[PDB]
RNA sequence: GCCGUCGCUGGCAGUCGGCAGAGCGAGAAAGAGAGUGGCGCGGACGCUACGCCGCGACGAGUAGGAGGGCCGCUGCGGUG
RNA sequence: GGGCCCGGGGGGCCACGCGUCCCCCGCGAGCGCACGGGGUCGGCGGCGAUGUCGGCUACCCACCCGACCCGUCUUGAAAC
């Protein structure tokens, strides 16, 4: 289930770094970058990512779906938003909100979006 | 326009000198790393006055600022490329570092990255 | 709907806001009747003084039930037998105190004590002093401080002992519950004496101040707390 | 155009028989000898004035080799009219039996 | 609707009523006095009208934010603050300016400000000291005093006045001011015997001379 | 919680205790009734070694 | 004030959000319980539950015992 | 003196309503001030790009106090 691996996943995985007395996961779906059971997205039926795009403008939004939890291929399904700064984080907002897809991790989502916008942003 | 952390509160120690190693002035053989003395007769272990100092846990700093740089960061050696995104979430708060070993032509592409991050390099200026 | 279900939540608001309005009026008359007990107390004592010189006898006083002890010796070098009694009087440190009621069991647990403490008996200021300066109760067996009364409801409300003056007054007219409320009072951590000590070793007759001092001890009282 | 600092002379340091406690200071200051009258000097700012080698920067003026450890005139000590300090930095012992200089415009009066 | 009216019973002790509640009860007569029982605009756009929004969300967050702190209760800003006062230091006494540029110099007190500074003129002929802000733990106040109480200062003049804008020119304003305190302090000072000389000369310890000792 | 001490702090001694305020209301006009009856003695003793 | 130990086997799965109503510091064995007759789509952090947080007391040490080491050296199976 | 200082013919009060019977002689609302569940200022002043600011720790030196060379067997070691 969930917590069934996540007891296994929590101190041997490959994703896992511990250095500097801290402790973080390389997922490519994990939000905020640390190790913890909340903010794992391998694990979870629901699992929302927020990544820079292929381009150097846009930012891509991976929505796991119910049905394919099996099939890795058509488990995930990739979104770009290549909007403004308001109304990009306004449509991950009702992403998460209203659809009632993993209500926990929308103020994360929104604070990581916000990063790749600040490094999508041209240098001072 | 350096890059701030988010608090910084005042970063107090209780000591800042080494507990050097008991009759580490005298020999060269012995090193300043702190071995504990456990002998019968010394001075040191049985804390006479005015001797070498040991290291107890009452000289442990406090748990909001230990580990942390006097700027207000937090270390974290970085390898390469793929460990800014890592740390491009717990930027306020936490720093990246760049280890010995890896090559200057790495170096200016994880000092590009961090720069575009917002990232704090420590050293930023490694090899030039 | 919510409708009759906030008018509800607000009438049992008030409700606990006009019961503990009445809980304050009920310790504001307690420590009313507790001062004008006290002003009786203090002027009957003078009252059977003064008769007694009137018709030309004399007026021997009650011997006072309650004693105020403070461990002025350290730790080292202890009889056990010693130690054991300070234990079972409470008192580890050195400079704590503790109220004592008086029996022929207590006169005797503090005669066999004697060179290592400074008893004697308090007045109702220093038992003031001792109870509002330095008010540490045990709840759940913690060392917490008594910034408010419910924290002594919460303990000692079965034994009708609800706010301070409640306690003060069961430490300094001892009653029936003074083992229930000695034993809620943690020791009282006091301070070192200001000025200086005449003599920690010797007994107070003989040049000191361990052993028994009266109505002395509370000049000494004031001098730690 | 005169002096306005009372003349003090720094004795020693809080101390023991055999131990001393060095963040604490005991100034002597001229002309008080007495606890009735070492009242007037509680919660005065004092300073040991010297000069060095390099130069560092002066608050209204150019720069110059002088240099000051200020501080803070705490509470009384003993019955002869010795006094305590409390010093942001600690004092040097080269600056035992010299002149410091505690001022009046901390003043209670 | 109804007019506010003041305190009615006197501050007998800070924090402490001088009647009880029940007689405070019978003064208020409250026997008598029983009871019992925005974001969105709508505009015309030349489509249809929209409906704008004032206080929107923000478009960039931070990666992360500080907690709200505990709500102290006596902690107020400094123009809020009780302005304290020594009873030595009184409209029309001599005071001495110590840690200023202006060292040791015996200037005329004038009255106390609004922020809590004081207020010191000294006539520029003599004492060489303007308008001058000094602060009151910073002043030897010396018992010398004058009959001011028959002045018309300035009210225009204030701790905003005296604050630093950002060389340094004299505005004209500063003389005006200046001369008009001046002819005013002048007459009463040279009236009294020998004061213009004790106010000309600079105030200086000598051997001998301790503050604890000599009394003023 | 901070133990602020009920013999220096007014409010903390009037949670602990209400009838407190009414201990510390007594004893100022007591006792400036008791001074006010004290200068009337001293004047009638200054008028009677007048007389 | 700070560090660590012990105890309360204390608290936290309640982040229950137009599928909503934001609490269980309060002296008093037990329910902010169901019924039936007389415009604006909005709300910071969290929780490696081997983690986080709050209360109190405690802190010497030879021989000796136990625990924690994201202290250190060498080699192997995985992994970066 | 104690009994709400039993009862009858100038000062303080944690006492505020209406109707019925017997005996004795549970929601009224609004605005501030603040000895109230641990500090704030909605207060400021100076010195600065060719000689100055900060660097607790680490390089050297000066001063005060402390201060006998480690391991060992030993009741006891700085031990002649
Ligand atoms: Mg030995
Ligand atoms: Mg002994
Ligand atoms: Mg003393
Ligand atoms: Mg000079
Ligand atoms: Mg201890
Ligand atoms: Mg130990
Ligand atoms: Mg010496
Ligand atoms: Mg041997
Ligand atoms: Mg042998
Ligand atoms: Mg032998
Ligand atoms: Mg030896
Ligand atoms: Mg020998």
């Amino acid at each position: 289930s969930a917590h069934l691996q996540w007891m296994v996943v929590r101190n041997c995985s490959s994703f896992l770094i511990k250095r500097n007395k801290q402790t973080y996961s390389t997922e490519p779906n994990n939000l905020k970058a640390r190790n913890s059971f909340r903010y794992n997205g391998l694990i979870h039926r629901k699992t929302v990512g927020v990544e820079p795009a292929a381009d150097g403008k846009g930012v891509v939004v991976v929505m796991k779906r119910r049905s394919g939890q099996r099939k890795p291929a058509t488990s995930y399904v990739r979104t770009t938003i290549n909007k403004n700064a308001r109304a990009t984080l306004s449509s991950i907002r009702h992403m998460i909100r209203k659809n009632k897809y993993h209500p926990d991790l929308r103020m994360a989502a929104i604070r990581r979006a916000s990063a790749i916008l600040r490094s999508q942003k041209p240098v001072m | 326009a350096a890059l701030r952390p988010l608090v910084k509160p005042k970063i107090v120690k209780k000591r800042t000198k080494k507990f050097i190693r008991h009759q580490s002035d005298r020999y060269v053989k012995i090193k300043r790393n702190w071995r504990k003395p456990r002998g019968i007769d010394n001075r040191v272990r049985r804390r006479f006055k005015g001797q070498i100092l040991m290291p107890n846990i009452g000289y442990g700093s406090n748990k909001k600022t230990k580990h942390m740089l006097p700027s207000g960061f937090r270390k974290f050696l970085v390898h390469n490329v793929k460990e800014l995104e890592v740390l491009l979430m717990c930027n306020k708060s936490y720093c990246a570092e760049i280890a010995h070993n890896v090559s200057s032509k790495n170096r200016k592409a994880i000092v590009e990255r961090a720069a575009q991050l917002a990232i704090r390099v420590t050293n930023p200026n490694a090899r030039l | 709907n919510f409708a009759e279900l906030k008018i509800k939540r607000l009438r049992k608001k008030f409700a606990q806001k006009m019961l503990r309005k009445a809980r304050r009026k009920l310790i504001y008359e307690k420590a009313k009747h507790y001062h004008k007990e006290y002003r009786q107390m203090y002027r009957t004592e003078i009252r059977m003084a003064r008769m007694a010189r009137k018709a030309g006898n004399f007026y021997v006083p009650a011997e006072p039930k309650l004693a105020f002890v403070i461990r002025i010796r350290g730790i080292n070098g202890v009889s056990p037998k010693v130690r054991k009694v300070l234990q079972l009087l409470r008192l580890r440190q050195i400079f704590n105190g503790t109220f004592v009621k008086l029996n022929k069991a207590s006169i005797n647990m503090l005669r066999i004590v004697e060179p290592y403490i400074a008893w004697g008996y308090p007045n109702l200021k220093s038992v003031n002093e001792l109870i509002y300066k330095r008010g540490y109760g045990k709840i759940n067996k913690k060392r917490i401080a008594l910034t408010d009364n419910t924290l002594i409801a919460r303990s000692l409300g079965k034994y009708n002992i609800i706010c301070m003056e409640d306690l003060i007054h069961e430490i300094y007219t001892v009653g029936k519950h003074f083992k229930e409320a000695n034993n809620f009072l943690w020791p009282f951590k006091l301070s070192s004496p200001r000025g200086g000590m005449k003599k920690k070793t010797t007994h107070f007759v003989e040049g000191g101040d361990a052993g028994n001092r009266e109505d002395q001890i509370n000049r000494l009282i004031r001098r730690m707390n | 155009s005169g002096r306005l600092w009372c003349k003090a002379i720094f004795a020693g340091y809080k101390r023991g028989l055999r131990n001393q406690r060095e963040h604490t200071a005991l100034l002597k200051i001229e002309g008080v000898y007495a606890r009735d009258e070492t009242e007037f000097y509680l919660g005065k700012r004092c300073a040991y004035v010297y000069k060095a080698k390099n130069n560092t920067v002066t608050p209204g003026g150019k720069p110059n080799k002088t240099r000051v450890i200020w501080g803070k005139v705490t509470r009384a000590h003993g019955n002869s009219g010795m006094v305590r300090a409390k010093f942001r930095s600690n004092l040097p012992a080269k600056a035992i039996g010299h002149r410091i200089r505690v001022m009046l415009y901390p003043s209670r009066i | 609707k109804g007019k506010p009216h003041c305190s009615r019973n006197p501050v007998l002790v800070r924090g402490i009523g001088r009647y009880s509640r029940s007689a405070m009860y019978s003064r208020k007569a409250l026997y008598k006095r029983k009871y019992a029982a925005l974001a969105t605009v709508t505009k015309p756009v030349g489509g249809g009208t929209r409906v704008v929004k004032l206080r929107k969300m923000p478009r960039y967050y931070p990666t992360e934010d500080v907690p709200r702190k505990l709500l102290s209760h006596g902690k107020k800003p400094f123009s809020q603050h009780v302005r304290k006062l020594r009873a030595s230091i009184t409209p029309g006494t001599i005071l001495i300016i110590l840690t200023g540029r202006h060292r040791g110099k015996r200037v005329v007190f004038l009255k106390q400000l609004s922020s809590g500074l004081l207020l010191v003129t000294g006539p520029l002929s003599l004492n060489r000291v303007p308008l001058r802000r000094t602060h009151q733990k910073f002043v030897i106040a010396t018992s010398t005093k004058i009959d001011i109480s028959g002045v018309k200062i300035p009210k225009h003049l204030t701790d905003a006045y005296f604050k630093k804008k950002k060389k340094y020119e004299i505005t004209e304003q500063r003389k005006v001011d200046q001369k008009a305190v001046d002819s005013q302090i002048l007459p009463k000072i040279k009236a009294v015997p020998q004061l213009q000389g004790y106010l000309r000369s600079v105030f200086a310890l000598t051997n001998g001379v301790y503050p604890h000792k000599l009394v003023f | 919680v901070l133990k602020k001490n009920p013999l220096k702090n007014l409010r903390i001694m009037l949670k602990l205790n209400p009838y407190a305020k009414t201990m510390r209301r007594n004893t100022i006009l007591r006792q400036a009734r008791n001074h006010k009856l004290r200068v009337e003695r001293a004047a009638a003793a200054l008028a009677a070694k007048s007389d």
